[PDB]
């Protein structure tokens, strides 16, 4: 979890306006000393984390490295693989709600679970064992972006008014699934546009 | 590469138009308001012959009006094009989806035939034989499913003929005139031109074009405000909400006024002289059509009925019959029927607003998915908000469907595979109806 | 306003409105005006737009019927200008009981008699009967 958290804060910290101040040129290159100073100024990384990040960075003979490639190399795999750990810990937390060891294990993972809150989707389905079950899945950022479009919101409002006012308790879910298919097409079209 | 690289620029222009449809609509409304503000300065001058002159001193209003007319026409055309690139694909998608579902699960054009009353199936018959069908609907193997489902009982060759599928392609083991599918595009034009929003946009653009023939046609665009604000759309809908009852009530009013006309034409004809000069009497009830028009026009709009608009019956043998005539006209027509006609619209307005408020209240006091009221979840702080934003959120169900579509079937887990199978079979038993995780594990969970 | 009342005594009349700020019923009546303010403004705008459309129609076609002068020497034509005709329709027509047909010349024995009849009846129905009643209801219902 420390590995994942350290490489998930990196995208936020390198994209901060403070970092842009520390690299006025914006050429994607920075010295190790200036990168260390930026990390210290952010005040989110400890000294061990900063030393580890510097050791990871492949500097030059001039003591400079392209931090954009550094972030591309380490943040993306972390963002890809840490979601599963987040889902595992969320599953355990929700299905063992009265456990102390689990909480003592979750405390180090607060900064990871808080990164995947936007990307973690929860639903409840009547499962095969005749019991309600919770399903966790991943949500892409483009999905939210298209769900926030004006035409999609118009379609959602029209559907909600139609179904709630006149849809009826029976056939409401068939109408909802039809709306879901139409909205998936609308979101694909909006991404194209 | 000219003549082939222009496609990128055309696509960029179309996307720009489709992406700013609402902004263009607002701009067109503003331009129409400016044009009508300029039209308020017209006047008619004889210097027989009447000429419409813009009574202004600055001198810039005529060129401004011409520029605004051209701008408005251009904006309306671009709005139509942007609608065609933003909302028409969804309409065609829905139509194709319903057609394909009917083909596969109802035998609409194989097992059965469309009714003669409805025009949708009759028009849809033109597309199933096309090669492009379905162009927007995702499922491109609907024809093969239909043939494999109905060939045994109805003959594979006949089905291929019906769906326009080549026999060799059917049995396959896994120039511009011909290139363009004119039949499918005719079907698409028929589908679009029966769309209400596209019809409104076409009417808007037609009036914009007519406004160059005569500027005052631009006045017709002011009514767009009634199609832009929810309150004014509700007011317009209130007229047709009770349309059948309204038409029947106006018919009853006309029948009652006809009966009064008959009575007044047989007996009270001397009282309908509307001429002050004795030389030329303007008798209004020597004919049945004239008397009927008088009663429907003057009498109904009169405050006190028809007794206000005809001669005083004092000192006449028919004075009491005339008094009863006038009082009953006032009561049945003015007091009773007009009030009912007005109520049929004002009440409809109130009812529509009540329905809107009731929908808003229902969403705020029930869960869309499970239907459990917010009383159950309000025992905890922000229970209902948490339930409808984390536990049962309809956006999350939409995102789960997208997640299932974009994930390999070999990678599906047990729950995803279960939901996907139920969705393929179109069984909606996996939605939590009247139940949730809290109710399921109320004891253990707490 | 108390200080202005020394400049002119009649400014003290403005203090009578304090009764509407002192009794609960009158405060409710005042609040009922602004309770549906957005809907009220939209409805008055729709009324103005409809009367503008009627003004356009009457300015193009029915201009001979808008002479409001008894003396033949000086005709007071009310619809030879668009602003004059619009003001006439908004002021005289809307406050008239039967619409604008009450306040203009009788169309009898004219080629445009039926168009004039339809014009008057529709003005009476859409404006007088429908829109004014809705505007009034938006306030009375808010009070209730
Ligand atoms: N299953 C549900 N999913 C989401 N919201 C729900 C659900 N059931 C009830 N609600 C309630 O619906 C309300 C949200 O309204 P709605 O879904 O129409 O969109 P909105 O956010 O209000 O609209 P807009 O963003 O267009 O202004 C919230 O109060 C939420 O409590
Ligand atoms: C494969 N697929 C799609 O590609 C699709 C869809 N709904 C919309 N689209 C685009 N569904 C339900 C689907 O199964
Ligand atoms: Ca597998
Ligand atoms: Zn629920």
């Amino acid at each position: 979890l420390k590995f994942f958290d350290m490489f998930l804060k990196l995208k936020d910290l390198t994209s901060s306006d403070t970092f842009k101040e520390y690299d006025p040129d914006g050429k994607g290159i920075i010295s190790k000393k200036e990168f260390q100073k930026a990390m210290e100024g952010q005040k989110q990384y400890t000294q061990s984390e900063i030393d580890f990040l510097l050791s990871c960075a492949e500097a030059d003979e001039n003591d400079m490295f392209n931090y954009v490639d550094f972030v591309d190399r380490f943040h993306e795999p972390a963002k890809d693989i840490g979601f599963n750990v987040a889902v595992l810990l969320t599953n355990l937390s929700e299905h063992m709600p009265n456990d102390s060891r689990l909480k003592c294990l979750l405390d180090p993972a607060g900064s990871v679970l808080n990164y995947f809150e936007p990307y973690l989707g929860r639903i409840e389905i009547m499962g095969g064992a005749k019991k309600i079950e919770r399903v966790y899945f991943e949500i892409s950022e483009s999905s939210r972006t298209q769900w926030e479009k004006p035409q999609v919101k118009e379609s959602k409002r029209q559907f909600i008014f139609d179904v709630v006012n006149e849809g009826g308790e029976q056939e409401k879910m068939e109408l909802f699934v039809n709306f879901c298919e139409d909205t998936i097409f609308e979101m694909q079209l909006a991404s194209q546009i | 590469n000219f003549f082939k690289g222009l496609e990128i620029y055309q696509t960029k222009l179309l996307h720009y138009l489709a992406r700013n449809f609402y902004n263009l609509r607002f701009l067109a409304l503003f331009v129409a308001f400016a044009i009508n503000f300029i039209l308020l300065f017209y006047k008619v001058t004889e210097e027989a012959m009447v000429f419409f002159v813009l009574q202004e001193s600055t001198g810039y209003m005529a060129p401004a009006l011409r520029a605004l007319a051209i701008i408005h026409t251009v904006i309306s055309l671009v709005c139509v094009v942007g609608y065609y690139c933003l909302k028409v694909p969804l309409v065609v998608f829905k139509r194709e989806k319903e057609i394909a579902r009917k083909l596969e699960f109802d035998g609409l054009y194989i097992t059965e035939q469309p009714s003669e009353d409805d025009i949708k199936g009759q028009w849809d018959r033109l597309v199933i034989n096309t090669p492009s069908f379905p162009n927007n609907y995702w499922d491109k193997f609907v024809k093969r499913k239909v043939i494999n489902k109905y060939g045994d009982l109805y003959g594979a060759e006949r089905i291929a003929e019906l769906l326009g599928l080549d026999k060799n392609a059917l049995d396959f083991s896994p120039s511009w005139l011909s290139s363009i599918d004119m039949k499918y595009h005719i079907w698409k034009l028929g589908v679009v031109f029966t769309d209400n929003s596209f019809l409104y946009l076409a009417w808007y653009t037609t009036m914009s074009v007519l406004g160059h023939y005569n500027n005052f046609f631009f006045a017709a665009h002011l009514l767009d405000i009634a199609m832009g604000f929810k309150t004014l759309r509700t007011i317009l809908s209130s007229v047709t909400h009770n349309g059948k009852q309204l038409v029947l009530t106006v018919g009853l009013l006309a029948v009652v006024v006809y009966l009064y006309t008959v009575v007044a034409f047989n007996f009270f004809r001397k009282f309908y002289n509307k001429s002050e000069d004795d030389d030329e009497p303007d008798m209004k009830c020597d004919d049945m059509m004239t008397c009927y028009l008088f009663h429907m026009y003057v009498g109904v709009r009169a405050g006190g009925g028809i007794g206000d608009e005809i001669e005083d019956p004092a000192g006449d043998p028919y004075e009491m019959y005339r008094i009863v005539f006038d009082i009953t006209f006032f009561f049945f027509v003015i007091v009773i029927l007009l009030a009912i006609i007005q109520g049929l619209i004002i009440d409809a307005f109130g009812e529509l607003r009540d329905q809107q408020e009731q929908v808003r209240e229902d969403m705020e006091t029930k869960c869309f998915i499970c239907g459990i009221g917010n009383d159950y979840f309000d025992t905890t702080p922000h229970g209902f908000e948490t339930h409808t934003l984390q536990e049962h959120n309809l956006a999350n169900y939409l995102f789960f469907l997208m997640y299932l579509i974009n994930k390999d079937e070999t990678e599906h887990t047990g729950q995803e595979s279960y939901v996907w199978k139920m969705y393929q079979e179109r069984c909606w038993d996996f939605f939590p109806a009247g139940d949730c995780f809290r109710k399921q594990y109320e004891d253990q969970l707490g």
